[PDB]
């Protein structure tokens, strides 16, 4: 029903873990309150452990798993809870909730949990290897994160699995966490990574979520552990896969709670014991001050502290907890003062002199910080700050039995387990940053901090103080006692959380926010106490479901995104949609509050003080102010900065800004609160930085963005621009850095020395080395570019990016990264940018990337491509780009507007002798035909068609051809097109027909001499590709069968502007002449797709342009309704993760009840789409859909097959597609896809082409594509994207047709211009010369310069190269400069076939075909691979060389390398009969002699690679026959 | 300059330079039509007006070439910015030259720089500035050669725009005193050359390889001749940290007072 808005600030509980909820606490068995002098004291007795039961045994580590007695090392027989718990934790995937105070060991059951994880992985020779399984192991605290990586790292060594801190960047430590098996870290760290996109694939992976320190719950941080326990449990039920949850908590109620919240079972799952499982029985001294007196309670807890060592002055130890870092020896030498002004009474904490080690404590004299002054005598402290094993030293020390007083920091009792006889927490008050003020200590920390009151060895009968405030004092007794319940802490959070989770795609409208409410620990908590959580008893009983609480919570979530523009969310529906500064708050994990008022803030040209102006605009210390003693030292760091921070006054903005700058020219601070406030700003910098430049870089603001860039830059390295990256070297001097800087010897100039006059600037001649060392760690590259307009509005510029320095990873790591812009003409407006990363393989290895920049109506001077290191600040490389030779290509008139037709129907052609089967299938003619028949069935001439694909091009070609056989009965048409099933395609259409309706013979050639010969001139319409019309008819002269053919149909022209185009292209030109020699034409019908430059088609083929009837892609037989999604994500790992839901959503939004063409990257990866679709429409909880027909009447189809994911997928309708699947398999499955109970068909990228049953809905997913010669992924081309989308045809019914494609952001924007926009064809034959030179100067066609320059005169090229100069590499518009052009053409062409020396050249006149090149054209063969024959191959070889030369020809250097392909082939060689030396498996040619030597043995072998061995064998055997020759 | 305060006020006003540039207007006035009429590209103005400084003299070499088939205009295609220290009246630049592959196939068009106070008329520093380097580089013809001075006006930015006679050129190549009334300095020496706006295109900025374009922080660090390379990237701004460096390398600050408030929560990742 209606939402109604809500105020939910009140409505949250401050002070959370702190709050104690519970208002009254319950005693232990001996306690009493003793009454003091203005300040209580609770004495609270010890608790005693569990009495014996009977057959109660605990466990030793050899009656527990002997598989997992690895590791176990160190121990002897388990501890009590660990033993207790050991069997259900290890024996199934049953998920725990412990329950026990500190001092059992619960990492211990949890390590149980996890050798249970362990034990699921296994095998004989072979061994627990971490290619299986991955686990996390969360706690809040870094200190522990660091403890516990230690303590893992040795202890799990033993199985080999390495664990690690899951502290790196998320592309920086991406390739080395896929190294690593189960890993540690923090539940908002680990939030923050999965939510950035790094567990994407570590995901589904996972089997154990182990939650240490689980009470933490009621924390302030909560939101984060319970956002993430919500995803966990909703995705893993989503999916209907499991994760389990082994949690340690304290003990405290709400355990029940939070076992349904984590879906144990609490029946034999849970687990009870409360602190009498404490190790030291812990008394407590919980005493209290109840004064306000400040002045006064400096000296009263003083006192309190006087007596409390007064107590501990005998026998014992005595650890004291404070909050800050010098207190730790500020409270000490106040215990010396104590002691000293008692008259050296009560001191001497010894038996006497030479007693207690006093020659230790005397020899152990001078240290690292100032406790020496204590040291020699009994008082020491503990801290981080003063060394590095300082800290280490007073621990080890005290564990010595020398240390009777301690006094130290919260990090100091986090860290390792150095134990007190009794421990005394001091004040219990902190100055929180995060809170800008006093807060109650938090209540981890009270833990961790109170089993070090006490120990297992060294400590019995533990002593507890606690000296806090008496208003607190009864929550503190609350807390020494398992009173409190795990309060979530939901309400202050929940906007971001629901805007993340909705920018995540966990709620797609708010009936989804409502089902991320249902899952969480929140109404949860409220479904077991509304009354607690603010909503009463009676509407809770008037609305039981609680989905009425969560209609009311989500909703103001919701609509408070909507106010700040975060989220855009209509009230009608319940949907929302997602916007780039919602991405930044959720990928950095900040607010839209203060995120939204940045955005407004920073405007264009704002000023780097404007940047950290802005910044100091963070609202997250929106409690941040002035510092009234403090505001003396503001002004200094308001002096020494360099941009002044005088905008504004003494004030809270002031105080970020200043702070900020001197801690970013790393200045100290005398004054805690104010050292405090700067580290606080500073670290959360970094977060607003990485915010504020994602969505700069999202915009588009060049100079703005290379601002903010420049600002996270000083924020990282913590330096600025204008000092030294040097600084980011540490094992270098800052004396040598500071001498090279005095006298500025510049970053560029560096290398120009060598280490002699390196060292000559500075004159430190034996750090000159080191320091060129540094100087080329330093990752610097260089680069190289080609930019060539397409048109006036695009110029494609690919850019190699080379490093001119080397790397070692030890300094650049694992991976580069560095980002490269493409920018306008001020820097102010920013093109298109690339994320380049050098991997690990590819260090100082050429990068390639393309793009087609924008310049549309321009004449202007250039434009600018910088690459800097992200990372690495002052780090960059520029890329010009100057455009004074720059020139335009011709503009296209408008296309030939489509006239008003009536519809044509089959009654036009008189011929129903010849209709008979074209009546059958459409009543009507589309535009194209309608427009087109006067100029090609009534009409003799040639012509020249653009139409898109999925127009019918089809009839028009048939019209012609029909047309000529009307004229004479065996009159020939010799069709062709550019693909080869393609034109099987035409084949098995066609054919069917013609041939049993009009008796004519229709037929399809093929590669072999002898059957062309033959078929060939006997049929009536001969189709034929691209190198099957070259080869054969290079004999034109004599093909006398070839020369009585009647027309010439090229189907799928523009072809020839793509790659395999110059062949058949070739081709055209060559019949051309040939017809002109014939004394009777060959009519023409050029039919292909859109053309921007259709003219110079027209000019190339000779047909008149009232007749040339040239239409945009705008006029096509069904229109298509274009949608594009792009990709943010730069790893196509994580891209294709999160591409799999938004698929199903754009299935379902664009055409539910359609079918559906998922055009996937891989043959691999379509069942893989299809089958995520299936369990995400699990989600959709409706399954089955996609079928519309009944499970038993669709089986012969299964009973038929092998493959076992078909069965499920098909049985459900969706379905995949695969080259290695069954010839019947792709027909049954085309019947499936064709009938419509299977009404989706998931096809690879390979199967587009020869595809002649259409779909409803066409989605391209991935546009890119793997080749193992760059070892990466390429984009797709024009007429393949094309292609896979109007594969969606539906004229029939539908009045539509769906083309929807997933890009990255990178391709975006040519993506979505030439989607529909008109596409051209260019000339090639210009690129490949030698083969038709070769070929037609044996022919006796090339017989003189002449010659070859006159039929380079009826080329493509002729037309092309002059209308389009800048790919012409000529920058010439005139016929001298065609002519420069020409000659450079000709000569060079038989230049090269000279001087590989495979022909003759005669007095520099003649050009004539030598031995050489005539086998190598007869063979149809590169002449490069000729010469690599005749130069390679001699007279020694045997079939060791043979085989090696065979392999070593370019005709099959097109061939393939797949994912992780490398392995393959080199175990492969490893036992196959001829290996190589130092080869490579990312070789052609060592791939494909290990190939041809594999199949001469015939071992056996994978369908993937016998496709390809197949096709070796299709170019082996003319290749061998012209190697006998 | 005051260094430490001068610095901050100018800067902080520098964090706002980007407003400036969207308020232009030209010197329209008397053209004598057979000089050449230069073309601006309203790009490379908007990156001028917001990488200068409110007082220090900043200045570039423009660099275009004439339409084919109709040399009379002049479009400015790049502009370059060198090492340099300006004062607050004129600009000093290195005399040797830029040269580079894009700089090929064109030729100096003159020099622009920035100007905090308005006149006028050509600064006697302007004209014997471009005299000088004219009396050096025969590259810089007379009847080619322009001096676009960038007065930073009440809401708006004014250029106002001359070529040298050869009588200015006379007095120029002569000057020695470069005082702001040197003797023999009259309206006799400079002329105002035709100027407009253009959108039509976009061109680019030039930079030292080596080096940013300002030393104003680094007078020292300047030369009369010293050389560089160049390469097409953007410049930075005028107070960007990089040439910043003293302000931001002035560090006495030591490891102990991390010791102090030793409580280390991370409580993140």
């Amino acid at each position: 029903a209606p939402r109604q808005v809500l105020d939910l600030e009140d409505l949250v509980f401050t002070q959370g873990s702190h709050f104690m909820a519970n208002k009254r606490c319950q005693l232990p068995d001996g306690s009493f309150r003793r009454q003091r002098k203005g300040y209580e004291e609770v004495h609270v007795p010890a608790l005693k452990p569990k009495p014996f039961g009977s057959e109660e045994q605990l466990l030793p580590v050899e009656k527990l798993p002997k598989y997992a007695q690895a590791g176990f090392e160190g121990f002897k027989t388990l501890n009590r809870i660990q033993s207790k718990l050991y069997r259900a934790a290890l024996e199934t995937d049953e998920n725990l909730l412990l329950c026990a105070p500190t001092g059992a060991g619960k990492t211990n059951v949890a390590l149980m949990c996890m050798l249970r994880e362990i034990g699921k992985h296994i095998n004989m020779d072979g061994t627990i290897n971490v290619d299986d399984f991955k686990i996390i192991y969360i706690a809040p605290m870094r200190s522990l994160v660091q403890e516990m990586v230690g303590s893992f790292g040795k202890r799990l060594a033993t199985y080999g699995i390495t664990v690690a801190e899951l502290t790196g960047d998320h592309q920086l430590c991406k390739e080395e966490i896929s190294a690593t098996q189960i890993i540690v870290c923090t539940p908002e760290k680990w939030d923050i990574i999965t939510r950035k996109g790094g567990e994407r694939t570590y995901t589904q992976l996972v089997r154990l979520i182990i939650l240490d320190e689980i009470h933490l719950l009621h924390d302030d941080r909560g939101p984060v552990l319970e956002a993430l326990v919500a995803r966990a449990i909703r995705n893993i039920e989503m999916t209907q896969e499991d994760v389990r949850l082994i949690g340690l908590s304290a003990t405290l109620p709400n355990y029940e709670d939070v076992a349904t919240f984590l879906r144990v079972d609490p029946a034999k799952g849970l687990f009870y014991f409360d602190n009498s499982f404490r190790p030291v029985p812990l008394e407590q001294t919980y005493v209290g001050i109840t004064e306000k007196k400040a002045i006064k309670r400096f000296q009263i807890m003083n006192e309190i502290v006087y007596e409390k060592i007064m107590e501990h002055a005998g026998k014992n130890q005595v650890l004291v907890f404070v909050h800050s870092r010098k207190e730790t020896g500020k409270t000490a030498r106040a215990i010396r003062d104590m002691c000293l002004e008692k008259d050296t009474l009560g001191l001497f904490l010894r038996e006497g002199s030479a007693s207690t080690e006093v020659l230790r404590t005397e020899a152990e004299q001078c240290k690292n910080l100032e406790l020496k002054d204590l040291l020699p005598y009994g008082f020491a402290i503990h801290h981080a700050g003063m060394t590095r094993v300082d800290r280490t030293l007073v621990e080890d020390l005290f564990a010595d039995k020398h240390i009777q007083v301690l006094v130290s920091t919260a990090t100091l009792a986090w860290g390792v387990n150095l134990p007190a006889h009794t421990v005394i927490i001091k004040g219990t008050q902190v100055y929180s940053p995060e809170k800008g003020r006093w807060t109650e200590l938090g209540a981890l920390d009270i833990l961790q901090m109170l089993g070090r009151a006490g120990r297992p060895q060294y400590d019995t009968k533990g002593e507890g103080i606690l000296i806090t405030s008496h208003g607190e004092l009864q929550y503190y007794l609350s807390l020494l006692n398992q009173q409190l319940p795990i309060e979530s802490q939901m309400v202050s959070k929940l906007p971001d959380m629901l805007n993340a989770e909705i920018v995540l795609g966990n709620v797609q409208n708010a009936k989804d926010a409502v089902n991320w409410l249902g899952y969480a620990y929140l109404y949860i908590r409220m479904l077991r106490s509304p009354t607690l959580y603010g909503i009463s008893h009676d509407d809770l009983k008037g609305d039981p479901l609680l989905d009425q609480r969560r209609l009311d919570l989500v909703h103001t979530a919701a609509l408070m995104l909507d106010k700040n523009n975060l989220v855009k969310y209509d009230k009608k529906t319940g949907n929302f949609q997602v916007t780039e500064l919602g991405r930044i708050a959720s990928h950095y994990y900040i607010t839209n509050d203060t995120v939204q008022t940045y955005n407004q803030l920073l405007k264009p040209t704002l000023s780097e003080i404007e940047l950290f102006r802005v910044f100091s605009l963070s609202s997250e210390f929106k409690n941040i102010t002035v510092r009234e003693e403090e505001k003396l030292e503001l002004q200094k760091l308001l002096e020494r900065v360099p941009i002044p921070v005088k905008e504004s006054i003494e004030e809270p903005s002031a105080k970020i800004n200043v702070l900020l700058q001197a801690f970013i020219s790393q200045l100290k601070l005398e004054g805690f609160a104010l050292m405090a406030d700067m580290v606080y700003v500073t670290q959360s910098a970094g977060r607003l930085m990485r915010a504020i430049f994602e969505i700069v870089l999202n915009r588009g603001w060049a100079q703005l963005t290379d601002k903010t860039l420049n600002l996270c830059k000083m924020i990282d390295k913590r330096m600025w621009q204008s000092m030294c990256p040097l600084r980011q070297f540490r094992k270098l001097p800052e004396e040598v850095v500071k001498k090279i800087e005095k006298k500025n010897f510049p970053f560029e100039r560096l290398y120009d020395l060598n280490h002699n006059e390196i060292g000559e600037l500075i004159r430190m001649p034996k750090m000159g080395k080191t320091i060129h060392k540094y100087v080329h760690l330093f990752p610097k590259l260089e680069l190289s570019v080609h930019l060539q307009p397409i048109t006036r509005s695009t110029l494609k510029v690919e850019l190699t990016i080379t490093p001119d320095f080397q790397w070692d990873e030890k300094v650049h790591g694992s991976s580069e990264a560095f980002w490269i812009l493409v920018e306008d003409v001020d820097s102010e407006v920013i093109l298109h940018h690339e994320y380049f990363l050098l991997k690990a393989k590819y260090a100082q290895d050429e990068h390639l990337i393309t793009f087609f920049v924008p310049v549309f109506e321009p004449l202007p001077p250039q434009y600018f491509i910088r690459v800097v290191s992200d990372r690495w600040l002052s780090c960059e490389t520029q890329l010009p780009v100057s455009f004074r030779h720059l020139i335009l290509p011709e503009k296209y008139p408008p296309p030939t507007e489509l006239l008003d037709l009536q519809p044509l129907p089959v009654s036009a052609l008189r011929n129903s002798a010849f209709e008979s089967l074209y009546q059958d299938k459409f009543p009507f003619f589309n535009p194209i035909q309608t427009q087109v028949f006067n100029t090609v069935y009534n009409s003799d001439d040639n012509v020249f068609v653009g139409a898109p694909t999925g127009s019918g091009k089809t009839i028009c070609a048939e019209f012609a051809i029909l047309r000529m056989l009307l004229q004479s009965s065996e009159g020939r048409c010799v069709y062709i097109t550019p693909m080869e099933a393609l034109a099987e395609q035409v084949y098995m259409d066609w054919y069917e027909k013609f041939q049993d309706r009009l008796n004519k013979k229709v037929v399809l050639l093929t590669g072999e001499t002898s059957t062309d010969l033959k078929l060939l001139g006997k049929g009536n319409i001969i189709i034929s590709t691209p190198e099957k019309w070259d080869i054969l008819s290079r004999r034109w002269k004599q093909r006398k069968n070839v020369q009585n053919i009647n027309l010439f149909v090229v189907d799928e022209v523009h072809l020839i502007g793509g790659e395999n185009g110059p062949v058949l292209e070739v081709i055209c030109s060559r019949m051309r002449y040939i017809s002109s020699q014939i004394e009777r034409p060959i009519r023409i019908v050029a039919l292909s797709s859109s053309l921007s430059n259709a003219k110079d088609v027209a000019h190339w083929l000779g047909c008149s342009a009232t007749s040339t009837f040239n239409f945009h892609p705008n006029v096509r037989p069904v229109p298509l309704e274009l949608h594009i999604q792009g990709f943010n994500i730069s790893h196509t790992q994580t891209r294709l993760l999160s591409m799999a839901k938004p698929v199903y959503h754009a299935i379902t939004k664009h055409s539910p009840k359609k079918p559906v063409i998922v055009f996937v990257p891989s043959r691999k990866q379509t069942r893989l789409t299809a089958i995520d679709i299936l369990t995400t429409c699990a989600a959709d909880i409706q399954r089955q859909r996609f079928l519309h027909c009944t499970e038993k009447d669709l089986i012969p189809y299964l009973e038929k097959l092998s493959d076992s994911t078909l069965k499920e997928t098909l049985l459900n309708g969706v379905g995949y597609l695969h080259e290695g699947l069954s010839p019947m398999e792709r027909r049954l499955v085309e019947q499936l896809f064709s009938s419509g109970a299977i009404q989706v068909v998931v096809a690879s990228r390979s199967l587009c082409w020869g595809m002649n049953v259409a779909a409803h809905l066409v989605i391209i997913m991935d546009t890119q594509y793997y080749n193992g010669k760059i070892h990466a992924y390429v984009d797709y081309p024009i007429y393949d994207v094309l292609q896979m989308v109007g594969h969606a045809n539906r004229p029939l019914q539908d009045d539509e047709g769906r083309c929807v494609i997933m890009c990255q952001g990178s391709k975006k924007d040519f993506f979505k211009k030439f989607l529909y926009e008109p596409l051209p064809v260019e000339s090639h034959l210009d690129h490949c010369m030698h083969d038709h030179f070769n070929a037609e100067i044996v022919t006796k066609t090339i017989e003189n310069k002449q010659d070859a320059v006159d039929y380079l005169t009826w080329t493509f090229l002729y037309r092309r190269m002059t209308q389009n100069p800048n790919y012409y590499n000529l920058q010439g518009i005139s016929h001298r400069h065609l002519s420069d052009h020409l000659s450079e053409l000709v000569e060079q062409t038989l230049s090269d076939l000279e001087q590989s020396k495979c022909i003759s050249i005669e007095d520099e006149m003649d050009v004539a075909p030598l031995n050489l090149g005539m086998i190598a054209a007869y063979y149809y063969i590169n002449y490069t691979t000729i010469e690599l024959f005749s130069m390679s191959l001699n007279a020694k070889t045997k079939v060791r060389g043979l085989i090696e030369i065979i392999s070593n020809a370019a005709e099959y250097e097109n061939i393939p390398i797949r994912h992780h392909e490398d392995n393959l082939l080199r175990q492969l060689a490893q036992k196959v009969p001829h290996k190589l030396n130092n080869p490579k498996f990312n070789d052609p040619h060592v791939k494909t002699n290990l190939l041809l030597q594999a199949h001469l043995s015939r071992m056996q072998l994978s369908a993937e690679l016998q496709s390809d061995t197949e096709e070796i064998l299709s170019k082996a055997i003319r290749l061998i026959q012209a190697c006998v020759d | 300059f005051s260094s430490k305060t001068e610095w901050r006020v100018r800067a902080i006003s520098a964090a706002n330079l980007h407003l400036r540039t969207n308020h232009i207007y030209v010197s329209s006035d008397d053209i004598k039509e057979t000089g050449y009429t230069y073309i601006l590209p309203k790009n490379v103005l908007k990156k001028f007006i917001c990488i200068s400084d409110l007082r220090a003299q900043i200045a570039g070499y423009l660099y275009g070439v004439s339409p084919p088939d109709n040399p009379q205009v002049k479009e400015i295609r790049c502009i370059v910015m060198v090492p340099q220290w300006g004062t607050h009246q004129t600009v000093h630049l290195p005399g040797q030259l830029p040269q580079h592959e894009y700089l090929k196939e064109m030729e100096p068009l003159g020099w622009i720089h920035t100007q905090p106070n308005e006149s006028p008329q050509l600064s006697p520093q302007d004209v014997t500035t471009h005299a000088k380097i004219m009396a050096d580089n025969p590259s810089w013809d007379g009847e080619k050669t322009i001096i676009i001075t960038c007065s930073f006006t009440p809401g708006s930015c004014t250029l106002t725009a001359y070529k040298l006679t050869p009588s200015g050129y006379e007095w120029g190549r002569q000057n020695t005193d470069k005082g702001n009334n040197p003797k023999g300095y009259l309206p006799s020496h400079y002329e105002r050359v035709q100027m407009l706006l253009s959108d039509r295109f976009l061109g680019f900025f030039m930079v030292p390889a080596q080096s940013s374009w300002n030393y104003n922080f680094m007078g020292v660090r300047h030369d009369p001749n010293m050389k560089y390379e160049l390469q097409l990237a953007n410049p930075k701004e005028f107070y960007h940290e990089v040439h910043r460096p003293s302000h931001f390398l002035n560090f006495a600050l030591l490891q102990e007072g991390e010791v102090y408030s030793a409580d280390r929560e991370d409580l993140y990742a």
